């Protein structure tokens, strides 16, 4: 159990060493991904009934 | 359009208006429940009952306009034999479907294991088809033998000698049997639920009273019309109160969704 | 999978005969069954068909009202009652299995073969014998009366290869997709009417007669049969 | 022991400051001038009917035409969403199934549940009937989510507080992922199939590494059991649904919360989360018989998709984004699709 | 509009659909019972009479097939998988009277009987089991005869005011379990005392199952 706590401790510092990017940069990437793939989304922009497989 | 006829028009208008939308809602709910997985035979019997009631309601305007013409000298000619046939066939089909629903209710509380084992919609379809046949085919053969020789109101002494046996048969072998089985099954169900020491008076009453009300509605709606057959045979004449009798008989077509669908939600 | 048939033999005209097809090694009750016969020194032509849970017993026009096909799922056996065996009826009969769902491979396995010695879509192949050598690519082309491209997008063509002394083997189904175990060198293609099949690296085992099926209309007419010569 | 406890507490505070430092501005603040999607209304194009009990899982095939649904009836039906055809009906060994999957190659389907066994079924076989390719045993708890990597690698997350990676050929757990303290309810596989997250009952989501075998990042913020999870289409984010009636979108690189999709009129917990093809619509299956569509960049509901009687337990958008099925406890799937 | 292959595909779907209906009208014939016992209290004596996670015990009585799912094997959280059992005919709860004085091995602070009461507390008024009945079973009454003589019932409940006689000591334990039942309108929890040899345990379950069948049958008809 004491060693088990050491493991939790060991798992904690290895996540701390992870290089974290800024949220603003991370936020922009998600928004840019939607903007680049907006035209290919049949739910965001409904497709014409001719090309719609479900009718 | 004199007194009693005016009261008949008022009653017909109110029953049609009160029973139509309830009938559509009940029909939609019963169809939806049929679409759900594992339907019960009583669900199909309820669906058939509401379909027969709806078909009766659709034939009400012909009756109301006929009564508006002093319940006589109907303006159309070849539609009397269709509208009256449909109305009476629907009445008797509703009677037989009520008997079938009573049988299902008795089975669900007196033979629970057997009802659960044989809870397959095929039996419900078979029972609905049997009721539909025993009503519509009887009316069809009657109208056929009528064609092998207003709106069925005034006849002649020659015609009565054939009409009266038909009414006697319809009252004795086509209504008494459903009435007898309904009375027996509902009496047994009420006694069983009153001798069931599981659910207290807070909810068993809600079923005992519902069964009592259903039996009373049956005997009050389909009673006078059918005993009119025996009365007419006894006095060898067409009873004059057949109009109020069929009004009472059709009252069940609107009261049925109140007792079968609008009781759970209310 | 193994379809073994029995009941063939010499029969006098006007007699009767029963053919039994024994199905072993696969779910017989889930597979639709076809009957295909082949006249000696000739091609193939459809005979009959029975569906899993028999509800579709489509026959061929030349045998309609005279031949009856029945299946026995519990014992895994397919029947074919022979009635009024005419002179033309002499041929070798093949047992064919087929399953129908999205992405299935109908006409997958063919029986060993039993011999008998007593409006419709047309499918014609321009060539009947193509002298070929191993190492070169040869294209086998068929023809159709009307376009086989159904509105679903499927083009109902089935290719088969009949090596000498052997049952036909499915190579390309729906004109686009390979069958199970077929070498990847085969590659079918074509439009609704433009129609061809290509083989890349021919070997000694690729010789035989190539037949093309149409499956849009159930008469199921074969092709002329292009024979490859070593 | 206290020395380790303090080192732990100190390390936990250190990562909190690191997450706080990197949070220059919230996701809602930056994505404020973008045009909202408006009102997304969807209609039930198809109603795949034939189940006889509740539904807890469904998975679209890679072709976006075949989906497999699991139900308490014991049947694992592979539908054909284009024509409502039941291609197969596999009778499960145990009727208690809480997960199902479709292999990317389309040859295998897996099921699992209270039996703690993940069963692999071989769809394409010579015999013509679906057979149990191999029963994967080794979990001592109910299995909640299984997802295929390849035809011979499947990741299963169960009630063992652990997620495991299996080799279907051998039948053993090559890599076992440990670190969760509560029941693991769902997992999501990255598009690159190199990382996968898992939603546990301790209100914590951990990003694992399939090749290495240890948790890479741990995400907190929820207040109840995480009932569902799904990756962003680009693989750099994921969304967690919980009984707290809140959907939350985390970021792998930022290693912190980005937005929360909450509403004061919603109290029931989320049962399934699935993004759209563009990663803008966040389909979520709530327990109030709704499927509220959340704009992942605006946190504003854009649809209700109310067509179910019982809970919307499972849902999934196709690979081409052309439809979104919603399995539900009323034994009916509905292939929703927004008309023009 | 349908191709030759497309028409045959529909026939496959129709054949598949019939099998589900045939297997859907057969599963409803069976009765599903959830043996949700306490911590190693019973679940062994009763299962002998009526014939790595979920284990299903299938037994038949009076032309009725019962499926019994002993879910106590799993050590995971009960709440996360107990919605699967919403819809069982009854819950065969099992409590051992011999644990009225024994203390939990893993805790050594909480009485074993009090552990059973805690689990019954949440289960009886669970949001999924408001309509499903509960067939409470009190087994190991043979050892309860001797154990109550050595130690009074005050070990578990100091509020108890009575002698060590079996007639009133057992009744208090029954009355204790009646208390936690909050939904006293759509669920009555049946109680029964069983030794290790009586064969009436199956009959009592069937009698309590029938009273649930009647209620289910009435709901279909329209009443209740
Ligand atoms: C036979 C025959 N031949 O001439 C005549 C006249 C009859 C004859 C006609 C009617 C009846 C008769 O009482 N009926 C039948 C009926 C009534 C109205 C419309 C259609 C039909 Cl079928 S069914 C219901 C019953 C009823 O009224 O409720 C009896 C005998
Ligand atoms: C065999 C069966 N199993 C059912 N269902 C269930 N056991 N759950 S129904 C039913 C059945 C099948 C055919 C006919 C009838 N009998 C009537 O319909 C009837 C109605 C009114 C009347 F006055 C006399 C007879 C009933």
């Amino acid at each position: 159990s004491i060693a088990q706590a050491r493991k939790l401790v060991e798992q904690l510092k290895m996540e701390a060493n992870i290089d974290r990017i800024k949220v603003s940069k991370a936020a922009a990437d998600l928004m840019a991904y939607c903007e680049a793939h907006a035209k290919e989304d049949p739910l965001l922009t409904p497709v014409p009934a001719s090309e719609n497989p479900f009718r | 359009p004199d007194w009693k006829s005016s009261l008949i028009l008022m009653a017909y208008i109110i029953i049609f208006l009160t029973g139509l939308p309830a009938n559509l809602l009940a029909l939609r709910a019963f169809v939806g429940r049929i679409r759900q997985p594992q339907p019960a035979p009583v669900h199909i019997l309820l669906l058939s009952l509401t379909l027969a009631d709806l078909l009766l309601l659709l034939l009400l305007p012909f009756k109301i306009i006929e009564a508006a013409s002093n319940f006589r000298w109907y303006l159309p000619k070849v539609v009397c034999a269709l509208t009256s046939f449909g109305f009476y066939s629907s009445i008797y089909c509703s009677t037989w479907l009520l008997a079938g629903i009573s049988i299902e209710r008795y089975l669900g509380v007196a033979f629970p294991v057997q009802y659960k084992l044989s809870r397959r919609p095929l039996y419900g379809v078979i029972a609905a088809l049997v009721a539909w046949v025993m009503s519509f085919g009887h009316c069809t053969i009657v109208i056929i033998v009528q064609y092998l020789n207003t709106c069925y109101e005034n006849f002649t002494d020659n015609q009565l000698d054939v009409v009266l046996p038909v009414r006697l048969e319809l009252c004795l072998v086509l209504f008494f049997i459903p009435m007898a089985v309904t009375i027996f099954c509902y009496w047994r169900f009420v006694w069983i639920m009153l001798s069931q020491p599981l659910v207290g008076a807070q909810r068993r009453r809600r079923a005992v009273g519902l069964a009592v009300v259903t039996l009373l509605n049956f005997l009050v709606c389909f009673g006078p019309y059918n005993v009119s057959h025996l009365v007419g045979y006894h006095q060898r004449k067409s009873p004059w109160w057949r109009s109020i009798a069929v009004v009472f008989s059709s009252l069940n077509a609107s009261l049925d969704p109140l007792l079968f669908y609008f009781s759970s939600s209310v | 999978v193994q379809l073994v048939e029995s009941g063939g033999g010499l029969v006098q005209p006007g007699g009767s005969r029963k053919l039994s097809c024994s199905a072993s090694g696969f779910a017989f009750s889930s597979f639709g069954m076809h009957w295909v016969r082949q006249a000696p020194e000739k091609g193939l032509e459809w005979v009959a068909y029975i569906s899993s849970g028999s509800g579709t017993i489509y026959y061929a026009d030349t045998v309609k009202g005279r031949f009856t096909i029945s299946r026995d799922d519990p014992k895994n056996t397919l029947f074919l009652q022979m009635t009024s065996l005419r002179s033309e009826d002499t041929a070798m009969y093949y047992c064919v299995r087929s399953i129908y769902y999205y992405g299935s491979s109908p006409f997958d396995f063919w029986g060993q073969g039993t011999t008998l010695t007593v409006a419709d879509i047309v499918m014609t192949q321009a060539t009947s014998s193509v002298p070929v050598t191993p190492g070169e690519s040869v294209s086998i082309s068929c023809r159709s009366s009307k376009s086989l491209l159904h509105s679903n997008g499927n083009t109902y063509l089935y290719w088969f290869l009949q090596r000498p002394g052997q049952s036909p083997q499915l190579l390309i189904y729906r004109m686009s997709n390979l069958a199970s175990g077929v070498p990847d060198r085969f590659s079918g293609s074509g439009s609704g009417t433009a129609f061809t099949l290509t083989i890349s690296r021919l070997e000694a085992e690729d010789v035989g007669v190539y037949y093309c099926m149409q499956h849009l209309e159930y008469p199921l007419t074969f092709g002329a049969g292009t024979k490859l010569e070593l | 022991l206290d020395q380790l406890r303090q080192e732990a507490e100190q390390l936990k505070n250190q990562i909190r400051d690191a997450r706080k430092a990197c949070a220059d501005a919230t996701l809602s603040q930056i994505t404020n001038n973008i045009d909202p999607v408006g009102r997304i209304q969807m209609r039930t194009r198809r109603t795949l009917r034939g189940h006889l009990a509740k539904i807890y899982a469904m998975h679209w095939g890679t072709d976006s035409r075949l989906l497999v649904s699991a139900s308490q009836d014991g049947k694992l039906i592979i539908w054909d969403s284009y024509t409502t055809n039941k291609v197969h009906a596999i009778p499960l060994r145990s009727s208690w199934v809480m997960t199902c999957a479709y292999a990317p190659s389309g040859n295998y389907v897996a099921c699992g549940g209270l039996d703690n066994i993940c069963s692999i079924y071989n769809l394409k076989t010579r015999e013509g009937n679906v057979r149990v390719s191999r029963e994967l045993a080794g979990h001592t708890g109910y299995l909640s989510c299984c997802r295929f990597l390849d035809d011979n690698q499947i990741v299963t997350s169960s009630g063992d507080t652990t997620c495991a990676l299996w080799d279907i050929e051998t039948g053993q757990q090559t890599t076992t992922f440990t670190g969760h303290t509560g029941d693991v309810m769902s997992l999501s596989l990255a598009p690159d199939t190199r990382l996968f997250v898992s939603g546990a009952c301790d209100a914590s989501a951990k990003l694992w590494d399939v090749r290495e075998g240890m948790c890479r990042q741990t995400f907190t913020g929820h207040e109840s059991d995480i009932n569902a999870i799904c990756f962003f289409p680009n693989g750099n984010a994921f969304a967690t649904g919980s009984d707290d009636a809140t959907c939350r979108l985390f970021d792998l690189r930022a290693d912190q919360e980005l937005m929360t999709y909450s509403h004061d009129n919603i109290i029931c917990g989320i049962t399934s989360v699935s993004f759209s093809k563009s990663g803008r619509l966040l389909l979520a299956g709530y327990d109030d018989f709704n499927c509220n569509v959340w704009d992942a960049l605006k946190a504003d509901r854009a649809g209700v998709l109310a067509g179910h009687d019982n809970r919307v337990s499972c849902l999934g958008v196709t690979d081409d984004g052309m439809a979104v099925a919603t399995g539900s406890w009323d034994s009916f799937l509905k292939i929703w699709n927004g008309s023009s | 509009t349908l191709s030759a292959e497309d028409k045959a595909a529909v026939e496959r779907s129709k054949m598949i659909d019939r099998n589900l209906r045939e297997d859907g009208e057969k599963a409803a014939r069976e009765v599903k019972l959830l043996l949700l016992g306490a911590g190693e209290s019973g679940k062994n004596t009763i299962v002998k009479q009526m014939k790595t996670g979920i284990v299903e015990t299938h037994f038949t009585f009076k032309d009725l097939h019962f499926k019994m799912f002993d879910v106590g094997a799993q050590r995971s959280e009960r709440k996360k998988w107990i919605h699967c059992f919403e819809g069982v005919t009854a819950i065969i709860f099992c409590v051992a009277l011999s644990d009225y004085d024994l203390v939990l091995a893993e805790d050594e602070e909480m009485n074993r009987m009090h552990a059973s009461m805690k689990l019954f507390d949440s289960i009886c008024n669970n949001k999924w089991f408001t309509d499903t009945s509960i067939i409470l079973f009190l087994n190991k009454k043979d050892l309860f005869e001797e154990k109550i003589k050595k130690s009074p019932l005050t070990i578990c409940y100091p509020e108890y005011a009575g002698s060590n006689t079996y007639e009133e000591a057992a009744a208090y334990i029954q009355c204790q379990f009646e208390d936690l039942n909050k939904r006293k309108d759509t669920k009555e929890i049946y109680t029964h005392f069983t030794c290790s040899t009586d064969t009436k345990n199956v009959q009592f379950v069937f009698d309590a199952v029938t009273d649930v069948i009647i209620k289910n049958n009435l709901k279909d008809c329209g009443l209740f």
